[PDB]
């Protein structure tokens, strides 16, 4: 699945318009045109060719469930406005000290906006 | 006697064709059985184009219904206009493509192309002048895209001058209906680009928008979709069936559209599509027909014309309208949207004004568009195809039918190439 | 409008059908003994 | 009944209505904003 | 012209067959005494003999009496030809060997003959729907023997293997691990689509969605029967997008080996909870993905989908099905493999699911998904871990060695099963470029 | 022929424009079903400025309804004149703005601006000679302010030579209705200053004063309050809707009241207003119309014009009346009150006098005043904004939605740099 | 297009829930069977038609202990709530936040988040998630935290109000309440949006003096909390003059990041006899909401300054009389107001007159509900701290928490951030002297 774009008809197939309220997968907007053939990367059984520098993520998706998630979960929203330097540092180090929540299918996807008073 | 042989293929084809003939027969009078129980003799002046009288005043449809396993055919015979067709014009088999282009263009297709070709020959050599042949099919899925493409190729070889309009439900963008759809399409287009004349492209996610956003139906059936494709398929062949000023046939539409050989994948669109409750807030006037026809929310193919340039638009208006209310709206819709029309071609819009409107509507209009934005469809199928071929996905069920990989590779190249022509002429 | 009415009616019909099945299915569960 | 022009000051209110529900004639369906026609008004009539 | 022959094998298969045929006889009116009370749609499953009698195109085969010697004295005795029900005289006693080498090479001959006769009275065969337990002898031993020869004869003809797969925890056999590894080594290159329906899963689903705390193998077969009646509704009833048996393979099995699709059904309510539910195409579709409504205890979320095929039987308006698959293609909980851009097959029929006096309710619409999740790796890993907790101490190897299965096989079998692990992993990795 | 596209954004904009469409449908003779049921032929003469033609004599308002919460449009539809608008002009989004200028301008409203501008484009090109846009909104709060000014900027970059009239409900001096009205008013006025050509500032406290002291209403509702804004709306677009002597349309009014481009904030006023105890004591004449016009009791903004100097003044009359009385009264008011008018503009008052009054009166009069007293409103928002912005109060959501410190700093500095040219005329 | 998922968590919740959904029903007609006795679409804000004419509540009652939810599965409203929306468990949570955010609570989280998703995938436009709990109990303080946090992971910046029973100023029905309360505020300080607070001691007095009920129980109190949930949601169910949605209460109340604890106060809470002698006029109803004897959270609003107050007039309220009242209350130098908030009075004038449940309270043709964020809630946080410390000093009743999964340290980090909260109320109070 790549979740392509229907170009003109996208306000229908937007996530919040199809009654999906959880943070959903994004849609790929610009389609890139390539030319010529594309070489084979695998074999008949589906195993990758030997040269082929592979990825580093797990072969299965990182669905981090209710027992694998870190305790004291960082908030989804953080805007660092009218907040002190110490509290801003505490919140930023919190969301940076929880790394695996940031890189997950059922991840956090935080919004880090604003700027504390020097 | 400009004539037409409607070759239907696969579920999509037979089903879409069933509704084509229902729509076409209602306008020409032909009844469930096949009798002209109609009025204005004009509905019988040019019935030769699509019907062949049979001793008894019965009009039989010139349609070779093809399929790889009598299934949609049973539904066709059970549906309203299902006895109109001649029992023998139904060439079927006993197997099924199983959404495999190979099992349709090589294995179970080869042992069923002679039968279809033999009916095409009896239905073509019995014509004073066969303008050409129509093919309702589905690029995504076997049979329609397998046996269908084989047929087009063969017909082409035998009759190389007659036209070959191909109405094709192209692999829709967002959701799919066949996993091997990328593969199927890439292969089928590699054949159409070099075997057809006017391939109209009818994605389904598009038609769904026209049903929920324009017509306003909170319960659409595949039937309503068929009718919309069956209306475009009707507009293109009105002047070869009824009188009218500035007449325009099929060869004309091509000549006055296809710029360079290949570039010929068009996007269709109807016009007076209105709501059962909004027909009290609108106004059937040529001005409005122009706007609806040139809005990238009516086109029956997800390819926002706006992300591109129109190399040639075609507008077949059916109705009694004022040439200067039509000729003008064309100039304005071209001089007030210059960025979306090629400047290396003056007047990028042809214009037919027939004089018999679709029963029930005062004025109508079909819209054939040769946009450069059609690249998006081919570029999406190429990306989806490269994601699979790269890792021999669902390919044993193709190389196990005989298809060598050279074939598959070639397909991508031809498609990837065509993907350039469109951008070369989309940017001077 | 007529179309909708027929649809809503069918739903009520199924409603009663299932409503019945419920009673005649709860019985087999109360038959756990016998 | 009394027929007066729609000039400001003549907008007399009926103080007998106790029903004030609004109906949702603007809503969303399978991707799209259906705009229904109102069969009832404020009060359910 | 759209015929399909069922080859129910083992007590498991002979009992899934009872329910299946009760539903098939109901769907097409065919009475228990083979006589449709005063159209040609039964030909997919029932052939009509001169004396107005619709006989079943099936071959119930057990290497012992009992199970089938109860379908010949049951309420469906005047339906099955007294030759289709083939019975042995000594069970394979939980021993793939006593079902692929001993008591079994003495029944394959007759079985293949009855298959040929049923397969000669058919103009167009869509395929053979086989039913076997991946645990017992006949279920493993014979299914293999049958599949291997079925290939030699009917070559291209499809061979869909509906099968009961070992469960995560519960299990009614100590020699199950072995038998399983063995059958999935011979039916890995001679089968086609192998739909797996674990019992623990159904047992749970029942308690949770139908409120039947203590179910029975019946409650199960009935639900497995509705799954098969959904795969073969287009070959009989009418639809908007029909899917032939031949399709369920092409558009599902990615690479030759990965031929083990999973299963799941929708509206599994109990005529009392269905009074508070809307059962809309969206509710039914999102439920066919919910990990708690899957027919094989395995959370697909901890895996990657490869090719889901969603069938829709009932009043499914096309646009509904679209918005549903589209909302799925947006939720993060569900993730797909990179090699499968388009990954959804859609079959929209019109015949509302039938009600066999039992547990589920009459519903207008209902779906059945056959996903090829890579989350089934845990199953193969678990199954092989057990085959290794034993084939290390050479436990219960004397039984198989004394009926044929030259010990050597156990090894070669676990080796191929280790390749199954590798494939599933690699066929789900990614490429930086 | 001239046309006006009516935009209504926000709850306040939707309700005020709903009452305005009621007012002008009563004036033109359009029933709630949408037909014509009238008495004079002068009502269809210039009906193609707010009403588009449809089939069978349907007249449909050229109005775009915009709101990010589809709940106020629901009450508008459930009202009396609900089935008169286009269902396709009901552009809503499922969301909640929450009275954030940031959320109405730089987020979710930006997901509706495309559909809104599509509808606006359709209405604008369905015209012969468009003259401009009339947007109804409230500065205090979201949707009307943020989304409204986003449409202001977008429509201005699409059409740079059309008159933009913003009927803006400004924040109140005494009490308030949204906590972050200083923020919303500061940002929205910062958008309004370098954008719109005409801005009419209506204040609810002034509306309460003219409903209790002048009309002597016992239970004033928002229908009553919206009605007088609607009356000024109908009064200003009178010369291009009904015939008369010395016609003054919107552009002529803009030319004669703005001396400098930034000084386009006006103060509306309607003055056939009389109490229920006093319409039979009334002494109907053009001098009492001038007297009840110019006094600081019927001003619809909470800015006492006696605390400043009138830059420019307009009066649009409506009724068959003599010219000597009008001219001598609006020379006499300037000759008597000499310190309330700027001396560098000799005769700083305009006069338009149309012939056809509102149905129920015989003389009507709409007052437009560009005065120095709007310095009070902008300054009041300035200290409220400064007191809210020194402590970074309620800046949590405005920076959480994406905006910055410099946004608010620039808005406050621009509103002060408009407070300076307003006060420089009081000291010449 | 205005639906509101409600997650009632804990006895208090399940119980306020019973009261809340009874009022919801009597208001739209939905009978104690769903079937509305019509022979229109307003109900969608809280109900979901099945098509068979059955309206199912859009809620997810969750309680680790049975009993409470089980009396709802066998009572008048036993056919309204879809069985799988009443999710109970087996074992309780012994007034121990620990076994509510760590052990016997992280088991029901999966299923509740599941149900919440289905009740969201049916909404055409969710406004928010009204969570009702009690600051002082296992599920109330434990499950809410876990639920709130996990919600944020999914529904990210989506509104999430929190009607709560704040620890009492003297009574209290537990000995460990103080702890659970401080721990809860910490895990929700950054994950909740606008948590409304209603103290029980307060309602008890408001019922003995204004509603003439000498011996009030939890039901008399619960039913008054239902009238407040009505006014907060009335705009998105009935027509009015100044609609107020559930996304504006987060903007026109919560001032700075942490500070998010508005307080509730109702108006016309009179009692038949004492209503034959009262003109319950917009002014009277408003002045009353600012009287330091009606604030449904014992916290004398005089010992502090107002930060933001959003009034909600439900009934026959002439818009002019509202502007007049707010003006009068502003003049009154008794009521105070911070300097950084010139305009601090928000107004919402709906039209549907308060609904009368066949039970208590008078039939008023006018009523207001104020939701101010007074800095006078600081006293409460200080009192909660005195308590937390009087015990933490001897690490009393901590064995139970370390006896679940709460590492002793967490107790410290919690009270430390509660001290930060108190220091915040001091700054947001001081008025720039410049
Ligand atoms: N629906 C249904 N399923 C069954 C029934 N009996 C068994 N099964 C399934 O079949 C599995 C075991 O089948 P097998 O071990 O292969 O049976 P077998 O090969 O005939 O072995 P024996 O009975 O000892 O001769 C069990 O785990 C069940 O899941 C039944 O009566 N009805
Ligand atoms: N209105 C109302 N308030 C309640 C009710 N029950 C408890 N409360 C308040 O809530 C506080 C504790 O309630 P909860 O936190 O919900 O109790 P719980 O979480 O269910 O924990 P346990 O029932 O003891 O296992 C008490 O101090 C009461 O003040 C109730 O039924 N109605
Ligand atoms: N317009 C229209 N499209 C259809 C209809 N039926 C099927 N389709 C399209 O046909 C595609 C699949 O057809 P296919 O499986 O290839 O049929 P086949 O040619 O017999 O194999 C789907 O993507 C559908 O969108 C119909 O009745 N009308
Ligand atoms: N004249 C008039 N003003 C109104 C009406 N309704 C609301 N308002 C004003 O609108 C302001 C608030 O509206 P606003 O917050 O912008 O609504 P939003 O656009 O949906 O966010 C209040 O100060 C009211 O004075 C009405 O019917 N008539």
């Amino acid at each position: 699945a790549t979740n392509y774009s229907a170009n003109q008809y996208e306000k229908a197939f937007s996530p919040r318009y199809l009654q999906n309220w959880s943070l959903a997968k994004p849609t790929k907007q610009r389609i890139s045109s390539h030319e010529g053939y594309t070489q084979i990367i695998a074999n008949d059984r589906g195993h990758l060719l030997p040269s082929v520098p592979r990825s580093k993520a797990s072969p299965w998706g990182s669905f981090m469930g209710t027992w694998d998630m870190p305790l004291k979960v960082p908030p989804a929203r953080v805007t660092l406005t009218s907040r002190t330097a110490a509290g801003a540092a505490s919140l930023t180090k919190w969301i940076q000290k929880n790394p695996n929540l940031l890189k997950a299918s059922n991840g956090l996807r935080p919004e880090i906006l604003g700027k504390p008073h020097d | 006697m400009r004539e037409i042989v409607h070759l239907q293929a696969g579920q999509c084809g037979n089903q879409i064709g069933a509704k084509f003939w229902e729509v076409i027969s209602d306008e020409h009078g032909i009844d469930p059985t096949g009798t002209y129980h109609g009025d204005s003799d004009l509905q019988l002046e040019r019935i030769n184009v699509y019907y062949n009288e049979a001793t008894g005043g019965k009009y039989v449809p010139r349609a070779v219904l093809v399929d790889l396993e009598p299934g949609t055919m049973d539904s066709v015979r059970s549906g309203p206009f299902g006895q109109i067709f001649r029992p023998d014009n139904f060439v079927f088999g006993q197997s099924g493509a199983g959404n495999n282009w190979a099992k349709g263009h090589y294995t179970e297709g080869a042992e069923l192309v002679d039968s279809v070709l033999d009916v095409v020959r009896k239905e073509a050599e019995s014509c004073d002048c066969l303008q050409g042949f129509q093919l309702t099919h589905s690029l995504g899925g076997g049979t329609g895209s397998g046996m269908g493409t084989l047929l087009i190729s063969k017909i082409r070889e035998e009759y190389p001058d007659r036209i070959m309009n191909t109405f094709s439900v192209v692999p829709s963008p967002k959701v799919s209906d066949t996993v091997v759809e990328p593969y199927n399409a890439t292969l089928s287009v590699h054949q159409l680009v070099e075997n057809t004349d006017e391939t109209y492209c009818i994605d389904n996610e598009a038609l769904y928008d026209i049903c929920f956003r324009t017509l306003k139906l909170t319960t659409p059936t595949y039937g309503d979709l068929n009718h919309l494709v069956s209306a475009t398929m009707s507009g293109v062949t009105t002047c070869l069936r009824f009188p009218g000023q500035l007449n325009a046939d099929l060869r004309k539409l091509a000549v006055n559209m296809v710029p360079f050989p290949r570039l010929h994948f068009f996007m269709p669109g109807f016009a007076p599509l209105t709501s059962r409750g909004s027909q009290q807030y609108r106004a059937l006037t040529v001005p409005e027909l122009t706007q609806q026809m040139f809005d990238a929310k009516n086109m029956m193919a997800a390819c926002d014309p706006r992300h591109g340039r129109y190399l040639t638009v075609a507008a077949v208006f059916r109705g009694r309208m004022s040439m200067k209310e039509v000729d003008e709206q064309m100039l304005n819709v071209q001089n007030k949207n210059s960025s979306y029309f090629v400047e290396w071609i003056p007047n990028n819009v042809k214009t037919a004004v027939c004089d018999i409107p679709p029963r029930g509507l005062k004025m109508s209009a079909t819209f054939i568009g040769n946009s450069t934005a059609i690249q998006e469809l081919f570029k999406r199928i190429s990306e989806q195809f490269t994601a699979m071929f790269r890792r021999k996905a669902f390919l044993h069920w193709y190389t196990g039918e005989g298809m060598d990989e050279m074939e598959f590779t070639e397909a991508e190249s031809n498609m990837n190439d065509l993907g350039n022509p469109v951008v070369t002429r989309g940017a001077c | 409008e007529q179309e909708r009415e027929l649809c809503a009616e069918f739903r009520r019909g199924l409603g009663s059908f299932n409503q019945q099945l419920a009673k005649e299915q709860k019985a087999q569960h109360n038959y756990l003994n016998s | 009944v009394h027929g007066l022009p729609f000039l400001p000051g003549t907008s007399f209110k009926d103080s007998t209505k106790t029903a004030f529900h609004r109906s949702q004639t603007l809503g969303y369906r399978n991707g799209y904003a259906v705009v229904r026609r109102p069969t009832v008004g404020i009060g359910g009539d | 012209q759209r015929e399909c022959i069922s080859v129910h094998v083992g007590q498991a298969g002979v009992q899934i067959g009872n329910a299946c045929w009760e539903l098939y006889c109901l769907e097409h009116g065919i009475q228990p005494d083979g006589q449709m009370p005063s159209d040609d749609s039964f030909n997919t499953f029932f052939s009509e003999t001169g004396a107005g009698k619709h006989v079943p195109r099936a071959v119930f085969v057990d290497l012992e009496p009992t199970v089938i010697d109860e379908v010949r004295t049951g309420t469906y005795r005047q339906l099955f030809h007294p030759e289709q029900l083939i019975t042995g005289k000594e069970d394979a006693a939980n021993n793939y060997a006593r079902g692929h080498y001993t008591i079994g090479k003495e029944l394959i001959d007759l079985v293949l003959d009855r298959i040929r006769k049923l397969a000669d009275q058919c103009t167009g065969l869509q395929g053979f729907l086989i039913f076997h337990s991946f645990g017992g002898g006949t279920g493993s031993g014979f299914t293999s023997l049958l599949m291997e020869r079925l290939s030699v004869d009917y070559g291209k003809k499809s061979k869909l293997e509906f099968s009961i797969y070992p469960a995560p925890q519960v299990s009614t056999a100590v020699v199950e691990p072995y038998n399983s590894i063995l059958t999935t080594h011979t039916t890995l290159e001679h089968s086609d689509c192998a739909f797996m329906v674990d019992n623990e899963a159904i047992y749970d689903i029942c308690r949770r969605n139908l409120d039947i705390e203590r179910p029975t193998y019946t409650n199960l077969n009935r639900l497995i029967s509705q799954i098969v009646s959904s795969i073969t509704a287009s070959l009989r009833f009418d639809g908007a997008l029909n899917v032939d048996l031949t399709e369920f393979q092409t558009n599902l099995v990615p690479y030759p080996r990965i031929h083990f699709p999973l299963a799941t059904y929708a509206p599994v309510i109990s005529a009392e909870k269905a009074y508070h539910e809307q059962l809309s195409v969206a509710e039914i579709t999102n439920a066919c993905f919910e990990p708690a409504n899957q027919m094989v205890k395995c959370d697909p979320r901890h895996g990657k989908y490869m090719a889901c095929c969603l069938l829709y039987r009932g009043d499914v308006v096309p646009k509904d099905v679209n918005a549903a698959i589209a909302a799925i293609k947006t939720k993060r909980s569900i993730q797909f493999v990179d090699w499968c851009p388009t990954g959804f097959k859609v079959g929209i029929n019109y015949q509302p699911p039938t009600v066999v006096p039992g547990d589920l309710a009459k519903v207008q619409r209902a779906v059945c998904m056959l996903s090829n999740t890579t989350a089934i790796a845990e199953a193969w890993a678990r199954l092989d871990h057990k085959f290794d907790l034993m084939y290390a101490k050479r436990a219960f190897v004397h039984w198989y060695v004394g009926e044929g299965m030259e010990e050597g096989e156990f090894s070669e079998a676990r080796e191929d099963m280790a390749a199954l692990e590798k494939d599933y992993e690699e066929v789900g990795m990614d490429s930086v470029e």
